[PDB]
């Protein structure tokens, strides 16, 4: 009906293939990012869909630049897509401006990549989600843009299946300023929160930085340590 | 007050009055529906065995009886529950859109099966269809067979009809009873463990059919 | 818990319950039809070269009695174990969705044959439908016999009738059902025969209606 | 093993009984018809030229039962073979796809004809479909016969009625199911000649309804 | 040899066959049409200006015997006629295929309609359809009348009964059935030249339904 | 039926494509704007999602330069792009004029490039309703833009869900060259009125400038001295 | 329904025109490729169509430059325009950097180029899978590629009808760092083992490298020391 | 369904639309090429329309230059359309190239236009096979070339009706480096094998070359002396 | 079903669109050409519509040059468009080589403008056939082109409506290098047996050349000398 097409509205006024696309990024996996004490840091579950797959090799958190980082769920052709178009974009920005000063406007300029495509017919949209981490001049920036290309600013937030479930634990538990060893210990602990009980967390990737420092990924072995 | 009717209404019939028939019909259920099937089995290898004359134009045979009430409270049984099920999910219909409506074909296409189990299969109407009566027997079995025993009997006694096909058409009435409730039984089966598989598939939209946060409205 | 029903009634009826009806129904049951239609047509070539009186309105024929009690065991057999297919395709009918219907379209054409070779085919309901009984003769076949031959018994012994058309309608009536399980057991075997077929070509995504790995989704 | 079960199968009935059945059909089928025709000709104009009393409601006419049991076994030959070609058709429908269905739909669409041929001009079922029996008389001419000429020659015996038009409708009984022996013989007629062409185009895609090289797929 | 199958079908029945059934129906079958309405108005001025007593009820006039025998006779001839421009046309019904079905659009849009003057108005049927009998009077006109006469003389004669309605009755069942007679005529002639304008034409279509040269594939 | 295609009009002359995407502003919260003496405000409510959102990000009223302001209701991914066209469209006038001296014109190009997509095929319309606050050399203008593109120019009015409400109590309680205290409490108690009691309004966004002045955001606590 | 377009996604968000494309892979033959010590090789299973085919021609093995190669799966129409696109594009990254260090880019651009008709209205997807084999500056790099475009390195894989098999054989018998002969070995009886016994397996195609080297294809007899 | 669209993969993954494009194919004449000691050549069958028809003209052996000639079937219309592509291309690789080093590529660039019409919305494919025959500096080369754009280098061939036949007949009889007689003899009783006995072949033409010299078409007689 | 739309093919590998626009040719008046003795005639009927109508006025045949004409038949619209497309490429092909040497590829430009919209969608066919004859540098030359873009080269034929007939009678009675007198009184013998009789021939149109000589109309009277 009002349903099989990007160009038409529902007689309430909403794009159902915009909806059906945020409906894909639910397949994927749990992402989380959160503020801390000068800083901010992002944590991913990952598929290991067997034993012959490279572990070194894609990952969740990519890099944008040394001073952006960002994770993605959804489809990840679209996801890589995506990701190569934030570098290009950030790239754009270092040589018009010699260095970026808000990361909100490469979310921006993501975002407005991902509204374009909710609206002209003959394409469709991206099923992705993206969560950004970053330094910039204000400070720790945090965000996530769906496939609407809608932006939001956090505290704390995650992408992905269990995203409801991570978030509830996080409307329970997470403070702000915390010390980073303990905010990625209640980053863990709300990953396994969404996890179905029996089933165990194999080894995450997260990615964090301080303010004045550049990127940093802890290694797997620094990641067990808080398994 | 509109919402608190609503509410009385979905506050009576919960989903776990539904999933409790569930549980009733997985467990029970088929068990009493194969004890009714042992029975007419063994009902109808008594009745194979024998040769009648007039005497059994005399009497009814109460093991057949038992085995018809028997099959008649079963279908009882199943018609409440399957109506209890029906309520649980008509009492929430969503308000009539002309979109939206994945949770509410799922809905219809329960509630259809759910007709197919009630209609087609327990008989419990008045009169059948155009399509027929796909069921070997109804609800009513237990008069269909006095009605259509009365008749033969009425013929046989009466000076009685000298006719030995009539006698014949006897015996052949008690197991063809017996027979339709054995062909009656595995279809109930069939049925029963479908609408089981379909509402342990499809529950969570059977009662939220309409989810979705306005994420992009604000 | 849910998923423990779902996976006790899919443990009951497996795919090698209804493989194991398919080797029965390819093996022995074509022959056993084979074998009442020859039973059928010999007591067929017994009556047509007989000349009846008043003494063959004063006994059944246990010969016509025989081949349609067999024929109505076979119908039985053949209802019974295409009911266990139909309930072994019937509880892997997936999550109900506007999408992925190849196999889900699969089940139904499936399941809308062996409703043609439940209904249609045998017979096995109360009333026929508006599209009638395109079946020569049901599923009881005995009853019809002994209904249709008592009427003509009683009008021939009462002082009994005069009208010769009624006693040859006698033998019409004896060559008649003998004629309808001759085109019954053709047509059943006709049926059965693409019920072996369309299972044996479709029973992989009988079993899996949806399969699909999330290759694109991480 | 699966293959070998269709394999058994659709040795079984190859392209040749099909085949011979139609050339069956179009040597020996249509003369037989052809003279069954003559003879209810003969009959009918037998029937017109006489004037019934009494003595005619005292005997059946054998002449009229040959004529009648002739139509019977023929179109009893021809359901036989019928449905041998709908049988040979039906075990090589490939698997159900939502796709490359041209074989596929040329199968339905002769299945369709030949289930014309069998339910609708040889009228060989129980009862007759909403859209009634377009045929002038059924499979079981001869008991209509008997059953709708003993009615009047039980009312003829008995005092017998008084009534001249029973002792007209007796000679146009007579008379109307020749004439029905006729139009059905060339409804038969008709439609036997237009499956025999409908085979003759069709059977390549009725034998291989699904070829084609994956040339592309390497 | 399969190619000369179809030749010995399509050298029976040529066009020649239908067209000349198509000059004998402008030439002589409406006329034959029209004196059998003038003789169904001449016998119902003759009945409407009649008392009738008893006397009427001991004998059938044979005026309205002749008429209906006459109009039994012309629809034979219309059948066996019409049959065969049904032949002549279902004989070249090419092979399926789905394209190119404008020619086999055409000769189903003729096959139907004569249908529609077979089934529909001739009323050559066992049974009518749910659409019921649009034709004022069938095929079997006079065993209608036959019957429909005999159960009021029968009821007339018997003390006979001393109703005066059931004596006018029998003048209205007279009175009736001529002019069913009159108004089945006037239906038929306007039929029989629906399908005469019909084919006169589509006979170029009918005969040739897929013509075309492969211009373009060399 | 004359019903899923931007192009087509109905036999009364009707786009239900346009309707349907102003039925899209009724879902979004409730803003209000309205002039005074010298001056214009705005006001708006908020859906606060969780408590793990900033607070101090995406707002509801947007600045799009030091004279001229913004609210939207609606398809917020649209009414982002929306915003940042109306910016650089203002910037494009500064630099043609050196200065912005009618705020209806930014309107007008804002609504014809709303209304150019209620007219070709293959693009959806905005699902936005804006209003339009600020000072001009005119005076004080306020204007309200709806996904057709109708521009209106207002004493006062509302957008959003609540917005029938909202006016319908400025339909008995406005008055012209209120002082800026006595407007904004008028403001609040309309945008109390179009609550459902029980439910009570959390800290909203006001803006408001007056004549030779720039514009001021109340933070929260001067928002909080009349609630 | 959600079914016959590029540009539709389902109400969860799936693109039902991209799998079946994906369908399309699996009707090609079963080719293999493996990481071993210092090295890389592919393996490829042939449809022999015919005894008057040439042997000698369209091979399933393609070089794309001396230092990257590739195996096909799917269409071969669409596939051999593929490895052409690939040719054009090594030779262009040759051409702007004066070598090839990171392979992954190759196959990013080749990627890159497949999710674009996963997305714009009017083309339809490429019906190909690929694997790439190659030295690059980092080392041995194996990837495989989609109709989606999604990308994936490997130590081991398979592409076509027999994949699930031979992936399953890799899935209990591959090690790292094996010798040339001994990892050819394992190939060997990996693409045997997708076979349906009875059915034997005629001459294949094998390429490998060793780092340092250039190209190098096994001629049919240095292939029947193996069979 | 899957079916009026050349831009609509299957649930299997296959192009109908392209297939009955190949249908398109067998129904016109059947030609034939073949290898032979330092050679190769072409035999094509003709409909004779009428005895109206000019002999001396439209012929089904068509020279691309003095160094590679084709035959071809299916739609004749396209069938002119792609000779004379496969002549401009031909005369653009001799300005560029300054000669004709191997035929693939001019095969190569004909077949992927045909395979650029199997992919764009708005266009049909070709409803044409060809055969390609000459003389290059790797040799004589032999190819065919369909709807979909795959390329096949052959020992031997048909295109046309009769095409499954001829090949059946050359699956039993054809053999390497036959002198020139001999091998003409064997492509005159190949087409001969096609024909539904009774019907006869009229004059068909036949064209070949050996290495080292040109083009060379038999006239009607001495095709007459193998009849 | 495959039947309307110019861009798909039937599953025979047919296009009905083309055919069915080769059915507009048939509704046209019948027009003839053929060879004779050094020269090349043109013969065709016309629809006299009124008394009205001018004579001298459009008229079936028309010139090309000096050295090229043309008849037509189908939808005249199309046909007229044809004319003057076919005029403005024998100029250009006189302005780049001096002189038109084959009217062959006159022809091919038309018929490749034809063929180029039995492919694209959005066009539909030229419902119209042509017949060309002249004189270039290798002789008389007579054509005929179809709304498919077929061309053949013939000794004599018919467009329009009793083409057939025409076809038939040159079946029997066409013989070569006849005297001009003689082969116009072949050809208007041949028009009179397409003619359903009783219905007689009024007066039609005749053109004619010899080699070395220029454009020759009858006139009126030297027609009816024929008739």
């Amino acid at each position: 009906a009002y349903d099989r097409a990007i160009t038409v509205f529902s007689p309430d006024g909403r794009l159902f293939q915009v909806e059906y696309a945020r409906e894909a990024v639910k397949k994927g996996s749990t992402a989380l990012g959160m503020k801390f004490a000068n800083g901010v840091l992002l944590i991913s579950d990952k598929k290991v869909r067997s034993r012959l797959i490279e572990q070194n090799s894609i990952e969740k958190i990519q890099l944008i630049d040394d001073y952006v980082a960002a994770v993605t769920s959804g489809l990840v052709a679209d996801a890589r897509v995506l990701v190569d178009f934030a570098r290009i974009s950030a790239q754009q920005e270092k040589v018009t401006y010699g260095s970026l000063v808000n990361i909100e406007n490469l979310v921006k300029r993501v975002a407005d990549q991902m509204q374009q495509y909710t609206q002209y017919g003959g394409v469709r949209p991206y099923g992705v989600s993206l969560i950004f981490a970053g330094i910039d001049q204000i400070g720790p920036r945090l965000f996530d843009c769906d496939p609407a290309g809608t932006i939001n600013e956090y505290k704390a937030t995650a992408i992905g299946s269990g995203k409801d479930a991570v978030v509830s634990f996080l409307e329970r538990e997470y403070k702000e300023n915390l010390p980073e060893k303990e905010a990625v210990t209640l980053g863990i602990k709300a990953l396994k929160s969404s996890l179905e009980e029996g089933e165990e967390l194999k080894a995450p990737e997260i990615a964090s930085i301080t303010v004045g420092n550049k990127y940093r990924i802890y290694d797997q072995e620094e990641v067990k340590k808080f398994l | 007050k509109r919402a608190a009717l609503i509410q009385n209404l979905r506050d009576s019939y919960t989903e776990t009055s539904s999933f409790a028939v569930i549980e009733e019909w997985a467990a029970g259920t088929l068990q009493e529906i194969e004890g009714i099937a042992k029975a007419a089995a063994e009902a109808h290898g008594v009745i194979r065995n024998s040769t009648y004359g007039r005497a059994q134009a005399e009497k009814s045979p109460e093991q057949l009886l038992g085995v018809l009430q028997r099959y008649q409270d079963l279908c009882h049984n199943v018609y409440c529950q399957a109506e209890t099920i029906r309520t649980v999910i008509a009492i929430r219909i969503p308000e009539h859109k002309e979109e939206d409506n994945l949770g509410v074909a799922v809905q219809h296409a329960v509630l259809k099966i759910i007709d197919e189990l009630e209609i087609k299969t327990l008989g419990s109407g008045e009169k059948s269809g155009s399509g027929g009566a796909p069921t070997p027997i109804g609800m009513y079995a237990l008069r269909e067979y006095l009605s259509a025993r009365s008749t033969v009997e009425d013929k046989l006694l009466g000076g009685g009809s000298q006719s030995p096909s009539l006698l014949l058409e006897l015996r052949q009435i008690d197991a063809d009873f017996m027979l339709k409730v054995e062909l009656a039984t595995t279809h109930l089966s069939t049925m029963v463990r479908a609408v089981i598989n379909a509402y342990l598939l499809n529950w969570k939209k059977l009662i939220q059919p309409r989810t979705g946060t306005d994420h992009m409205f604000s």
